[PDB]
């Protein structure tokens, strides 16, 4: 016979005990900890919710991978890569470039906590969230690499983390911030919290249903095997910040939170807003990404934060109105400097999916309609050239993506500008430069790609200078990505 | 030899504008222009290109250079159309 | 134009097409592309000075730590199968001992034996996974920590089988403490503090060469020589079937740890001085494990022996490294 | 520390004894055991090549059920099976019905060898037979029944074997004579060589590759699996082949794999060939139903045969001829017949389809042709009626097919009849009618579906009634396959 | 029109969506549906009598037996789940009692006894194989069929650990005769020969109630309570713990074998006249078992109490079926 | 009311065909065109179709009648054409 669970689990965690011959600063260092202040006994309240032990664990994802790893091998030989739509595979070179060695960085974050949380239950959960992104890390360039020979932007599934291109900067920017370079608690509430369960969870969902849409299956069962090793470690959050809450340190906690939602946002809108509004074809397309926010991402946000004694960040008002907005920006320049990204950006502008545009944001042929129209002309008129850039935009030094807003009729681009001490930063929101005020010691000295440009980093000190820079030569350098076929369609 | 940030008016994105400490208000708005007009934005040219502060919204005579305008390196600078 | 290759660009002079586990796990960290300012952020920030100084400053060094390959070559998808196989066998041994009544039999003698030697383990191992974990996320390179990160789950496998076997002892003999009086036996007890005083310690030792060698190479083979070799064959020889068995199912973990701990040893030893800074780091913990064997075999039954035994065997893990 | 295999095989199948308390005769009755007067002693030199043992069956067998199955499921609420060619759909709901009760009847044929094979060898390799068919049956039911709500034919997968619809009683007719009705030897030969290995293997592997090519990866996945288990129990009947040829049989051993050979080509000839140069797509198509034969089925039993001293069957330069003309005359029947059967034939004469037809087959248009120029005019001038029959075709009396062959300008259509205890039967072949001569105590008092009709067996004695009397009824009943759209190219 | 269904048409009246086990398992065997000509082709076929003999002509009656229902509700799939984690299990034994030496361990006595009484069960178990294997081809229906079917397999996997470990027990020890002699035990030995004239004679009653209450509810206990029960108690007093856990893991198949044969007779029982068929059939083996418990039992050590406990035990297992 | 095998020429397959013991090889071969003719083969109206005994090639005389043709009932005939 064997035990049920419930009747010995707590003995897992129970694993907490006085030390005697180091002490418990030097044993759990603050730096490392952020216990802050909060006794280890107060530690033990923590209770994850979702529970799973060692046999169970190694069983449930054997098979997990046994399945995905089939679907692959049984799909591979039709290479339904070869003639996918190439928004798709775009969608797809641009995920695994962002993710994958991000993805295995995650491990390393859950280590963090694992030997670090004064919670036991966090520190075994944290073991098997190690173990997940181990998985994902893995599987993600496992898969992409059945594409080597087809092109060598699959290559970035390995290659774009180590590189300066400047999504991928901004993406190290982004993942560094939330959970490499902070306490364990802290990356408990900015990963897991904020960012896993606050969207790349929902984000995984719509991918995999836009896998399947697609008609990309190998894919749709990639994505979607990974989501469901999420809540597992995703929620690992949660605890932590009832834990703070509880304290004394409900400010702490929401500020933390405040600062991981925003900066999820904008690596979020320059990474799946794009891709939902533009890449997907227009009859594959179930909703805005306006829609899918509101949904799927901003509910459920204001539900966790009410159950757990939080408040709605101060800039809450103001993410809703940039729904509007910001990723159209994001698009726009990824598409404009295209040469410098690793898949081909779709420009997504075709009569019919302008009228999509304009149902789903009304004002938008009016505002992002006007630069798309000057496009237009200029690819109707042979006059191509007008349509790649002669400098580089402006990087926020927050976010490290462009700083762009509404154009046109209703022109409202801004900077939140800051000086301090003696230098002068570009902030691409009122939330980003906050980001660095309530904290600067932590961004002073870092330098976006802008600034190293006009430091004399980049040589030569011209463009091809900055795509050698950026590790990027013809044949990876990005262009239109159905090869300016939707430009037919006004002559 | 001196970067501004060109916030382009009814463009969508600021852009690093290399331009001369000599240069009038007038100049710098066309090597902002370059990039911006027939680009992304319609040329006006029953119009006048500005030069304004974007932190704080002063407006620079046309005819003023920019060793006399009090940049920091780097500045934001609006680019608008106008009559005057 | 930058033409299609047959493998990753990292790997692509080779002569062997990779294999899973070379194409799944290397040159992965990123942080050691810049060494002045690993992370994307101010190189000020506390994380980056503990990377600088515990990871790029560690007095064991190599060209190209990413050079490194797992012996056993695991990936996580043949960690689990492999996992999944022993543990099926060790959950078939609780299931069908149990069964049978196989705690009903054993001796009062015994029943202590286990309570005081056996139980507190909870902490020793929990412990261990603790250890490992922080080699993982401070190794210089990716195949390194997977190793690492493949062992922490090994550690908590060793945990979880403690803490089951906990509740059924529990079950068993109400009257013992199982369960409750673990953490005052392992803060209190002459046999654990050797143990105890060698992990504390050893769990803050930052340099990630040191965390090796003080986790892997010395308080390891002392822990795995002690708790697994001479308890489990003392259980044997007390009746205790199922721990016997037990004790020798985690000894292929342990195993496994000692095969990629050496091709370690045997990668830093390409390196002149390299030998020198293991034995030194040896040389400091080693004392501190003799403690932990003696105190903690020396409380078992024919307590010398035990001792002399697990001092030669867990000596003679490092001496077939070269050290 | 594990033994190798090699070192305990032998034990396992080391299992002979001497019986002393009933007689070898009764343990070993000689109409189940088949050993010929050959002793057991003489049985024992059975040596399967293809050697496997309990537990890395359970073990091997469990990941190909996993990945199958985890195909199905990952697939499954795409539904490819709502837009696939309808040829395909036919194709699909043709084989389940015809093959998955007869797949699980095959467990009892193995069984027959499990118990009653002197070779100990033979009883374990049957045991995992009998194991395999299990496999086959149930995994080949569970597939089909996805589709149960998209119509009623897929309940034939079921129920088809239960009926007397003529193709059943067809198939039947082959199983019960290959493996149901015959000693464990005679199985052993009958089936697992000539059926199986001769057969049934290499057409799984095309069955595969077309699914694969239309686009359908679960049935891809389902084919191709069961595939792999083929040879492990396929090869049972070589062994005994050996023991027979070595032991003075070599006669008994021919006579019996001529009769099987005959028998599975007949079924074969209706079941595969129509699908291959029909119902399959013009540009699906990797080569013909003959080129296929030749160069997958005929050589490799020329190779099987002389590699165990045996020789080519008489028939064997008729069989030649016949890959020219039989399966024509099978699909004809099919199509022109397509009420009677519970799958929609595709009619496969399009222009491209008979140039195709002319290439493969030269003197096609000019025999073939002919009958289906018939058929095309009466459609193009609106008289659909003079395309479905008024009365039913002469049934063989051994295979219980349709008697067809050459028509047009080559006509060349024979009944090879036979009077017998003042009873006429009829047969298609030379070599149909020779295996109900070389043992006519096994098929006499057989009666074919023309036979009951004629006996005032079918009632209503009218073509409604042969309908009610075959189990089907509108919804079931087969039309058309593109519902007569390639009718339009004539106009 | 004839409309889609929402499942098999046999299984159309059900209220609960049929399960897999239902879906793959119900309603398969074809010759049946023609009791007079069981098969396609001539009804004077030996092949058609035999049939028409053993399975029509059968004193065990029911209207449908196609309603029959596996209790376990074992599949192919669901069955190489279950045995592939009972296999980890076993082969883990094997392969970590071996490392261990626990052949090595073994008293010259106990080496004797396993020649004697152990291996050459290897023709015992092909036995029971041959007999559950001849049960699937003439039971009335595809359910009875399957259970029987999965049964095979599990004799054929009894068989398979003999064979196995009749190896390793050669190697350790050469001049035993283990894999040489067990046919002349088995053919000549007293303790077999109980067992050898029930299963000889049981192999030939082809009538398939008989066959079933023949195998699975006389012989079967029988085998399982004397080779399982008695052998592995004894060899765990006697220090064998390979076998004492063998013989425990080989236990779980045969309680799996009584759930079905209890499911079955419960069916049965529907019926007036069958429980006097079934007790009839009893009471014409139920002597030849009594035999073979007593030749085979009283031959080992504390002799008369082996025959007592497997007597009743074997027993016990048709008095709770009620018969 | 008597069934014979009708082996049609330039068909592809024989059929069953109920006939009369009445009838006439002619009055045959028309209820056997009725499942050949029209539906798989083309009329030939400058011929004449003709009854011949498909075992042994023996032909029927267009006149003489089913009763005195010494047929075995199922017998399959050749029905063929021909100028007499
Ligand atoms: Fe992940
Ligand atoms: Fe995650
Ligand atoms: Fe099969
Ligand atoms: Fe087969
Ligand atoms: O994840
Ligand atoms: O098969």
């Amino acid at each position: 016979s064997m035990l049920k669970r419930e009747d010995w689990y707590d003995l897992t965690r129970t694993t907490n005990w006085t030390p005697k011959y180091v002490t418990e600063n030097e044993l759990f260092p603050e730096e490392m900890s952020g216990a802050r202040g909060i006794s280890m006994e107060a530690w033990e309240k923590y209770d994850e919710p979702y529970k799973i032990t060692y046999p169970e664990y190694v069983s449930i994802q054997r098979e997990k991978d046994s399945g995905a790893y089939s679907i692959k091998a049984a799909l591979e030989r039709d290479g339904f890569v070869d003639r996918a739509d190439p928004g798709w595979v775009s969608t797809m070179q641009l995920h695994f470039g962002a993710i994958a060695l991000e993805e295995y960085a995650a491990s390393t974050a859950e280590a963090r906590m694992a030997r670090f949380a004064k919670a036991p239950g966090n520190r075994n959960m944290a073991t098997f969230g190690m173990m997940d992104e181990n998985r994902h890390g893995q599987i993600q360039l496992y898969f992409p690499y059945a594409n080597v020979k087809r092109s060598r932007k699959w290559d970035w599934a390995h290659k774009a983390i180590h590189t300066n291109e400047w999504a991928a900067i901004a993406a190290r920017s982004f993942f560094d911030d939330m959970m490499m370079t902070r306490d364990s608690v802290a990356v408990s509430i900015m990963l897991t919290f904020a960012f896993e369960t606050g969207f790349s969870n929902m984000q995984f969902l719509g991918l995999a249903a836009d896998a399947a849409e697609a008609g990309d299956h190998t894919f749709a069962s990639l994505i979607s095997s990974i989501q469901t090793d999420e809540s597992r470690h995703a929620q690992q959050g949660g605890p932590s910040l009832k834990i703070l809450v509880e304290n004394g340190k409900k400010d702490e906690a929401q500020q933390m939170v405040d600062v991981a939602i925003w900066r999820s946002w904008k690596l979020f809108s320059v990474e799946t807003g794009p891709i939902m509004d533009y890449y997907t074809p227009l009859e594959s397309r179930n909703q805005s990404f306006k829609e899918f926010m509101l949904e799927w991402i901003v509910a459920q946000f204001e539900r966790q934060l009410l159950d757990l004694g939080l408040d709605k960040p101060w800039y809450w008002d103001q993410f809703m109105q940039d729904l509007d907005e910001t990723h159209h920006g994001m698009h726009l320049g990824v598409w404009y400097w295209r040469p410098t990204v690793w898949w081909d950006p779709a420009a997504g502008v075709s009569p019919e999916e302008r009228e999509w545009l304009e149902e789903k944001y009304p004002g938008w042929n009016d505002t992002w309609g006007q630069c798309w129209d000057v496009i237009t002309d200029n690819l109707v008129n042979g006059k191509p050239e007008l349509t790649v850039p002669e400098t580089l935009p402006t990087i926020c030094n927050m976010c490290n993506l462009p700083i762009a807003h509404t154009p046109g009729n209703k022109w409202n681009v801004k900077d939140y500008q800051l000086e301090y001490e003696g230098r002068l930063y570009h902030f691409g929101s009122e939330a980003d430069r906050w980001c660095f005020q309530i904290d600067p010691e932590r961004y002073k000295n870092h330098t976006n790609l802008v600034d190293r440009f006009l430091k004399g980093e980049i040589q030569p000190a011209d463009l091809a200078g900055a795509l050698m820079y950026m590790s990027l030569e013809p044949g990876v350098m990005g262009d239109d990505a159905h090869d300016y076929e939707w430009v037919k369609a006004y002559q | 030899t001196f970067p501004i940030m060109s916030n382009f008016e009814r463009d969508f994105v600021i852009q690093l504008v290399p331009v001369d400490t000599e240069d009038t208000m007038d100049q710098v708005a066309e090597k902002c222009a370059y990039h911006s007009i027939n680009r992304r934005v319609h040329p006006q040219p029953e119009k006048i290109l500005r030069v304004r502060r974007h932190e704080d919204g002063t407006l620079f005579p046309r005819g003023m250079i920019v060793s006399d305008a009090g940049l920091r390196p780097t500045e934001t600078l609006d680019i608008i159309f106008m009559d005057n | 134009a930058l033409k299609p290759l047959k493998t990753w660009s990292h790997l692509a002079g080779n002569r062997r097409r990779p294999s899973e586990y070379e194409v799944v796990s290397t040159n992965l960290h990123y942080f050691t592309d810049n060494p002045e300012r690993p992370w994307e952020l101010d190189s000020n920030l506390p994380m980056q000075t503990w990377y600088k100084k515990y990871c790029f400053d560690s007095p064991l060094k190599h060209d190209d730590w990413n050079a490194f390959r797992d012996p056993d070559q695991l990936v996580y998808r043949t960690y689990n199968l492999l996992q999944d196989g022993q543990e099926s066998y060790v959950q078939g041994l609780f299931d069908q001992l149990n069964d049978r009544g196989h705690d009903q039999m054993l001796t009062r003698e015994w029943v202590e034996t286990l309570a005081r030697f056996y139980t507190p383990a909870r902490y020793l191992f929990h412990a261990l996974q603790m250890g490992s974990v922080y080699i993982h996320q401070i190794a210089p390179a990716s195949t390194i920590t997977n190793c690492a990160t493949y062992e922490t789950a090994d550690h908590l496998r060793w945990l979880t089988h403690t803490a089951y076997r906990t509740r059924e002892l529990a079950n068993c003999y109400p009257d013992v403490g199982f369960g409750k009086r673990e953490r005052d036996v392992w803060e209190n007890d002459p046999a654990w503090q050797g143990f105890r005083e060698l992990i504390e310690k050893a769990l803050i030792a930052w340099d990630w060469g040191e965390a090796f060698t003080a986790i892997n190479l010395v308080t390891k083979p002392a822990v795995e020589e002690a708790l697994l070799q001479q308890l489990g064959s003392l259980a044997q020889s007390e009746g205790d079937t199922l721990l016997g068995l037990l004790a020798q199912a985690q000894k292929r973990d342990a195993e496994r740890h000692r095969r990629w701990s050496s091709a370690l040893v045997k990668m830093a030893l390409e390196k002149e001085g390299n030998r020198e800074v293991l034995q030194k780091w040896v040389a400091k913990w080693e004392p501190l494990a003799d403690k932990a064997i003696e105190a903690y075999c020396s409380a078992l039954p024919d307590g010398e022996n035990a001792i002399v035994e697990a001092k030669s065997a867990s000596r003679y893990v490092r001496q077939m490294m070269g050290l």
